[PDB]
């Protein structure tokens, strides 16, 4: 089974057809206001038709604004793109940040690039030095002729007669494979793997789909890799390392896939950056974030902040009711995430034990959603497991009380440590 | 040391791959275009004993083939038939494989490949004769 | 044409049986 | 055809600046509404473009969030023919880990003016009948003939194989020979002279001249600081282009949106740039009060030291009245194809003016999907009303930020 | 599974852009003389 | 006897965390004396380590100095084997010039989960009896193995040929040959070449004959961690950066494409997932900005176990002005529990001083040992340990057997604490820099 | 050697063999408590048992500290390996405080690697193969070796005829052939052959001394910092590499523990020994509570070496905290894992023993009154600014025709060169 994270439990939004959030639906409980706005979102995302429209979820710590991040992101697919990020990744020793920031603005662009892949394949008959080649497959023989650069390829393969090798001729990539699988009995003991002969035509033509970010494309022709000629080769022998792209190269990018999407040999699947703690930014950040939300290309863009009004990164004395700009405030739709009642804790407490495979009792999960009104719910969620295995241990295969409260003695939460400290 | 652990491990593909963009003139100037020429002239004479390093020491990784181990994970008729020929080969036992389609001994041949056991084959696509000079 | 035969085999030793190898370098032809 | 990379954003419905001849500004025309002095500023300013006569010239655009600023900015823009530069930065982009901040200013004002460049070149595209060798025959519908080819002409129709029945163009200075399928045949005069004119400005002639290939250097960064050796050649060439009459030198703008996040190194180094005769047109946007400059402790009228502050001119954005609030919903919803009741558009105003006009633009398309979801035609109040409930304006949040204090976290 | 390939970025500009910082030969003196570091690969300070 | 690379740390007496069946820790065991609250708390999540199906369980030991922070995370990392991976770094490791702060946090994750292959391999194993290779002057040959169990004749391919030439095979060594790459390993040979071959100056111990098949199926287990999956996908030349370092900041599509395939890995049988621990000692060096980055790279189902370690009491979060309790974000506390250590008594601090005479091989008398836990009550613990080491040293200048009380006076008076350096600093203060 | 720096004359702790500090030995005088303690942690560095063990030296200026850590030095010898440091060069531009910091670890540990080659190294004379019938044939190839000792014939297997045409050995070389792998190294023409009208250079040796057969044993001195960055960069990508610039690598753990494997096989095989040493780090204070807190773990791995610190910086703010006063600049920490020594002010007494000392080692002839002068001098001032005046006196004295500093001559110089309190006195004013 896989790992079951903080988050794993939500499958989505929960809302009805008509767009109300359920109470206790798809892993989320309570915090319908917050759902039925994140569902209007969605609806948004999915519509195709704003750029650069910007939504904050603001509220204090544990009140599901990455659950709902993350519904956000379930409820639209792995189709439509959506690139989490941290406000504190900016902060690269290699690019600026506002690359970092236009990087994930592209990321957040998904492009789905039909493009016919056509390959030669069979096994080697004659190698004549532009080289006359010949290959040979289950149906029949052809002679190619090709260019020296697939030559030199062949040579750095150190393809022999009697291989079987596959060319991608529209990247230049040839893989040798092994040798045909007739030579398999000829010698008693050889060195070299043996592969069937291939079972289609010598040259093949196969239609594929390839889902890509405008990021991939601009990373792709900012430091090209497929040059594989002497200068190209010279330049990839040195350190990668992440360059300031520019906008010449960015309006490149924009311009042929619009004629990709004119040809209707692409689609654009615009998605989501989400920026899970805003308030690791500075005001050059949120500056250039005006900026880069009023451009047409941008993707939806999801912010979240637990902070009051405290001070803006990067400023002395300037304080704003999240530690956003106040400018920059005004270009987003806020949506606020409240606290928790106590049987909205118990049901929230409930579901992680079900996600968790772990079996509580009535009586034990009634104690731990009074620790959980003290405290705060993720202490109380975060003493399931430690209380199962002493369940466990203690022979028992449910967590009984009496196991909540040794693990609750055994594991402090924030306030009673601040209390034991001051 | 770790070559053996590398090769392994080595699956990335890039996304996206793209030659340099070519910067295009009318009329290029016969002093730009000769210092260039006798650029590469250099660069290529000076890589000529050192080409194969060059080329597999900056070739970039573009493919990705499922490894033939997956061929026989893919069915558990393929698990079942190794185990039953690694068997049946520690007895000094030839076999004979009948199916049913050509395709499936296509791909029958190729788990047996992946499993060492050289074999012939002949079905419909071959001639009378060769039928009878292959068995 | 030419050849050099490199062999190498078990021989007794003398003064599992006791063993050793021993190499035995041929040449074809004496131009060679 | 379907879903482009440009969608809509916000200052997609500004088309121009909606100016007359005499550069009286209309009402609403080109998506502009109201801000009527700066709109004729702005166009006297786009007429000094126009004429690039003057050099160095800075415009301040000043006011107050939402009034419009970056928006007859984006009708500068649009206004100004496409072939003329014009660079759009933040302040905050300048700040580069691979060049110094006047580094950057140099490229971005380098950028903004452009040399344009016209060569004649002769091209040959037909279709090829007989190729021996050495001699080629071409023909179109409406014309043959015979070649006698050189040693490099045919060392370049050898490396690229060429047979009968192919299509190809071929440029005769260079050689140059693409084949373009084989065979519609091209129609008239098989040799055809062209004049290609190409607008390149002083940056791209900087970087490809800074080292071998450094055309690369366009596209991914990776421009150091520029020696100070090869621009000042570079423009000694400019000028001789133009003394010759080789170039023409187009001068365009270069635009600082939010230009008090630039610090005191950056602008006193505007302060000099702006006085060569190669500087553009310099437009800066701020809503900045009375506030320090960065890197100092100095209070100044806009962030700005007042030093840089007497080199410009300075032009201010009002509020917004009912009316022009209106009219820009207007626009805004044609803009986004949304279709709302008068008496949505009354609501929508008065929470505009209330509250915020983006806040008020963002409130059109969240209250269109509302009504398409309960399959509606036309916003009405009650999608306001919904939509108006679902989000939070920055006054609104703060209000319950300030009732529930004790639980956000260093709240002061 | 395999990359997708673009076709690379044709970059037009002018002839003359490339003749840029050619200066005529009548007036390129022979700097040689100050030439210091090509003399480590040729001579010696005794051969001098 | 013989000095090893590893000699006698500060920790070196640690075994594990001494508990029973039932987590229930013993006064004395496995080096760790006391801390029973601390220590039952390491066992369970210890056991949640060894289950591994949770994914970013943080857990915070919090204490006085000298409580047995790093001793605990020791006695865990010693109980948890080699098998799975423990990253142990200090807080102030992440500040790097190659890096940013949140790549540096990343890597560490990343180090912390192994990613275990398995593959079949074609393997012969044999003693070679005869090998004959005949070349021009292709290259013709015939290889002969014996295992005792049978004895098989190959005829060699070119290939073979030249890796059994590379190799040097000769009758009489026992190799082995992997069919699926040619690959010739010798283990040893089975006797000696002939005695009639001068230079051969050696006498080498013979291994004894294979047995079983020439041919076998054998099972290899190849473990790496997540960071050297991502470090060799990155570029050409990436393996040599795993021992170098020299790795930029790592691109994000790398890491989603390594995420992605190593879960089909374990969707099939290919690969299987074991997560272990990133122990972050004097977590307090990190900066806010590190302590966000912690936040939302706990929720990942590829995050570790982390544990972290800090004496502060309610101070200044670094990089910030805001005091917080262990100079932590009070949301990252909430991720998290909190262990807290106790402080000794004289029981407890004459056993650990017992164990690390044990460990030092320092005899020394009761009265010594009464003494000595006396001064460690009064001064500090490190300092009484310290203390045995350089008793040791005088008692054994004068030829003594048994470290006697004097020689603790003796060490008491060469070498100070804090307090008492303290006093003479404050004594002399005008002689000192800046006051 | 012998330029004369200001610790020359610091030649060793002078302890006796009961371990109590002689009154003035080995270039040394007082401090007899704290040279007693660098004792005992010399014989804490001496037994090899210990990993990580710290000791501050702590005290006024000019108390000899680092005379006492060069003392440490002296008394340890040559083959322990001491590296010193000063807290500012953990601040590089290439690397990271804390790799700096475990570089330097790295470097106080030593290892001393022993290889024992057998060779067999001679002019050849014969290269005779010895023909036979297989059970042409040959089972022997006899090469006949000579050096100015005698004369060898060896009895090689005949596979070696591949090495010898390869290495193009003929009648009149010098080569040599190692027994365990047996394949011979040529190494020229035997000059015996050279005339004086031939030209080259690299193709001539003279015949070798010694028996045909040698054994030779070849002991290196390493430290593991050179391992690790041996590993770490090996030396087209060496091209580019060596044409650009080298730059200090972040090395990474896991290198660090093959590396530890390596030589932990090695010393099992019983080719290597390992010697641990002494980092000192001078200056201290200077480091930042990064680099204090990081000291904290490298200090408690079983690896490290032991680690001497000097501070005098007394009740100090850290550096890189804000406020954060601290005993010795060096957080409480940090100081609960050091054994500390205290170091004192001299009296006039020892002051002119030092002077005398420093005197007799700058090879300057000091009268009664002048050594008494300069004393007082030292009394006033400080011991370093008294010590300072000796050869700029010595030199004065020269010019004046005098063999030996008279107290004119102390004076007059007094009286050219100004103190820090002195010209303290003068800034105020
Ligand atoms: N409405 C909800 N229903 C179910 N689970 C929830 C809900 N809200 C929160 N959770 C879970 O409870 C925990 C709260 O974490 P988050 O949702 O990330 O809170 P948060 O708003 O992100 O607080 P910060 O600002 O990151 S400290 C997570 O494990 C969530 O999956
Ligand atoms: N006169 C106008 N006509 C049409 N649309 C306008 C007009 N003024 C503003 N807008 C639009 O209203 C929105 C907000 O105006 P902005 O131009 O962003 O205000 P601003 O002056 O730039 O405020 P700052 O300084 O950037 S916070 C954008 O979508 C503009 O396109
Ligand atoms: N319970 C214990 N049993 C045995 N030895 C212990 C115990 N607690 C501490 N020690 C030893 O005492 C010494 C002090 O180390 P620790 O107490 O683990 O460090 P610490 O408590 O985290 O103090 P700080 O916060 O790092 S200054 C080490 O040599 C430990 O091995
Ligand atoms: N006891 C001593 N015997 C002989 N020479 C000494 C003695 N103490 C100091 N010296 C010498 O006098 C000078 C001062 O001693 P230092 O070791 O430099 O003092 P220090 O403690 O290092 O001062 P700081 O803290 O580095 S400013 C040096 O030249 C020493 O060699
Ligand atoms: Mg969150
Ligand atoms: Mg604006
Ligand atoms: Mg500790
Ligand atoms: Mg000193």
């Amino acid at each position: 089974t896989q790992r079951i994270a903080s988050h794993s439990h939500v499958k989505g939004l929960g809302l009805d057809e008509s767009g109300l959030a359920k109470q206790a639906a798809s892993g989320l409980v309570g915090q319908e206001n917050a759902r039925e706005a994140c569902g209007v979102i969605v609806e948004l995302i999915k519509s195709k038709k704003m750029a650069g429209r910007a939504v904050l979820l603001a509220g204090p710590p544990g009140t599901g604004k990455t659950a709902l991040a993350l519904a956000i992101a379930q409820e639209l697919g792995s189709k439509v793109p959506f690139c989490p990020m941290v406000g504190s990744e900016v902060y690269s020793t290699e690019i600026k940040k506002t690359e970092v920031l236009m990087e994930n603005f592209r990321r957040a662009i998904g492009l789905r690039i039909k493009e016919t892949k056509e390959v030669y394949e069979g096994e080697v008959t004659e190698l004549t030095p532009h080289v006359i080649i010949g290959l040979k497959t289950a149906k029949g023989t052809k002679q190619l002729k090709l260019d020296p650069s697939i030559f030199e390829s062949l040579q750095k393969e150190r393809v022999e007669a009697g291989d079987v090798i596959y060319i991608e001729a529209n990247s230049g990539a040839v893989k040798r494979q092994g040798r045909c699988d007739t030579y398999a009995t000829e010698f008693d003991l050889e060195a070299e793997e043996y592969v069937p002969l291939p079972k289609g035509d010598v040259h093949k033509k196969k239609e594929i789909i390839q889902d890509v970010t405008l990021h991939d494309l601009d990373v792709a022709n900012a430091r090209p890799q497929g040059g594989q000629d002497i200068l190209s080769m010279m330049g990839q022998l040195m350190k990668p390392k992440k360059t300031e792209i520019t906008d010449k190269l960015r309006g490149e990018i924009n311009k042929v896939v619009n004629k990709y999407i004119d040809q209707g040999i692409a689609e654009l699947v615009p998605g989501v950056l989400f920026v899970d703690e805003v308030h690791m930014l500075d005001i050059e950040c949120f500056t250039y974030l005006h900026r880069a939300l009023e451009s047409s290309i941008a993707p939806i863009v999801i912010f979240a902040s637990n902070r009051g009004n405290c001070v803006i990164r990067g400023t002395e004395d300037i304080t704003s009711p999240h530690g956003i700009p106040l400018d920059l405030l005004d270009r987003v739709m806020i949506i606020r995430t409240m606290l928790y009642t106590p049987q909205e804790m118990k049901q929230i407490i409930k579901i992680r034990a079900q996600t968790e495979g772990i079996n509580i009792s009535e009586e034990a999960l009634n104690h731990l959603g009074e620790i959980g009104t003290k405290t705060t719910l993720r202490y109380s969620v975060q003493l399931l497991t430690p209380a199962n295995l002493l369940a466990k241990i203690n022979g028992k295969d449910s967590i009984e009380k009496e196991h909540v409260e040794e693990i609750s003695e055994l594991f402090y939460d924030a306030k009673s440590s601040a209390k034991i400290l001051a | 040391s770790l070559q053996d652990v590398i090769d392994r491990v080595a699956f990335v593909i890039p996304p996206v791959v793209a030659a340099p963009p070519s910067l295009r003139v009318p009329r290029p100037p016969p002093l730009y275009s000769h210092r260039m020429r006798i650029l590469r002239q250099g660069l290529r004479e000076h890589a000529a004993p050192y080409f194969q390093q060059l080329r597999q020491t900056t070739a970039p990784r573009l493919l990705q083939f499922p490894e033939l181990r997956l061929v026989q994970f893919d069915s558990g008729k393929l698990e079942a038939l190794a185990i039953l020929l690694q068997k049946l080969k520690s007895e000094g036992r030839r076999v004979l494989i009948l199916s049913q389609m050509i395709l499936m001994l296509d791909i029958l041949e190729m788990f047996l490949n992946f499993h060492y056991l050289t074999y012939v084959r002949i079905d419909e696509n071959a001639s009378s004769e060769q039928r009878q000079e292959l068995m | 044409g030419p050849i050099i035969t490199y062999h190498s085999v078990t021989v007794p030793l003398v003064g599992p049986p006791a063993r050793c190898s021993r190499t035995f370098i041929t040449f074809s032809d004496d131009a060679t | 055809d379907v879903t482009r990379i440009e969608r809509i954003g916000a200052h997609s419905h500004i088309r121009g600046l909606g100016l007359d001849d005499a550069l009286e500004p209309r009402q609403a025309s080109q998506g502009m509404v109201g801000q009527l002095a700066a709109r004729r500023a702005a166009g006297v300013v786009l007429e000094m473009i126009r004429e690039g006569k003057i050099a160095g010239r800075a415009v301040l655009i000043a006011g107050q969030p939402g009034t419009g600023k970056t928006a007859i900015a984006m009708g500068m823009a649009q206004a100004l023919g496409p072939d003329t530069p014009f660079t759009a930065i933040a302040g905050s982009e300048i700040f580069s880990l691979e060049m110094s901040k006047t580094e950057a200013l140099t490229q971005a004002f380098r950028r903004s003016i452009g040399v344009r460049i016209k060569e004649e070149t002769e091209i040959i595209e037909g279709e090829v009948v007989e190729i021996q060798i050495g001699k080629l025959t071409l023909k179109t519908t409406e014309m043959e003939t015979i070649y006698d080819l050189g040693t490099k002409m045919i060392e370049s129709l050898t490396k690229d194989k060429v047979q009968a029945g192919d299509v190809i163009t071929i440029d005769k200075a260079t050689g140059k020979i693409s084949k373009l399928g084989r065979s519609q045949c091209p129609d008239g005069e098989l040799q055809k002279r062209k004049e290609v004119v190409h607008t390149v400005s002083l940056h791209e002639i900087d970087v490809i001249n800074s080292r071998t290939q450094g055309f690369l250097a366009l596209f991914s960064g990776d421009t150091g600081e520029i020696k100070s050796e090869v621009r000042e050649q570079i423009n000694a060439k400019v000028a001789e282009w133009r003394e010759e009459g080789k170039a023409e030198i187009i001068p365009g703008v270069l635009f600082i949106d939010e230009v008090h996040m630039l610090d005191i190194e950056s602008f006193s180094f505007l302060n000099r740039a702006l006085e060569s005769d190669m500087a553009p047109v310099l437009i800066m946007a701020t809503n900045r009060g009375i506030t320090r400059i960065r890197g100092t402790s100095y209070q100044s009228p806009h962030g700005i030291p007042i030093d840089l502050l007497d080199r410009l001119l300075i032009v201010s954005t009002t509020p917004y009245s009912e009316k022009d609030t209106k009219q820009i919903l207007r626009i805004r919803c044609e803009e986004e194809d949304v279709e709302m009741s008068e008496d949505a558009y009354t609501v929508l105003t008065r929470i505009g003016l209330e509250t915020s006009l983006r806040y008020a633009i963002q409130l059109i398309t969240a209250a269109s999907l509302v009504c398409r979801k309960r399959k509606g035609t036309e916003v009405q109040v009650d999608d306001i009303k919904r939509v108006y409930s679902l989000f939070l304006d920055e006054s609104r949040s703060t209000q319950y930020m300030k009732e529930y204090q004790d639980a956000f976290l260093f709240n002061e | 599974g395999s990359s997708y390939v673009a076709g690379p970025l044709e970059y037009p500009s002018a002839s003359l852009i490339l003749k840029a910082l050619e200066r005529d030969f009548w007036k390129e003196a022979d700097l040689s003389m100050f030439d210091l570091i090509g003399l480590e690969n040729k001579i010696t300070r005794h051969e001098a």
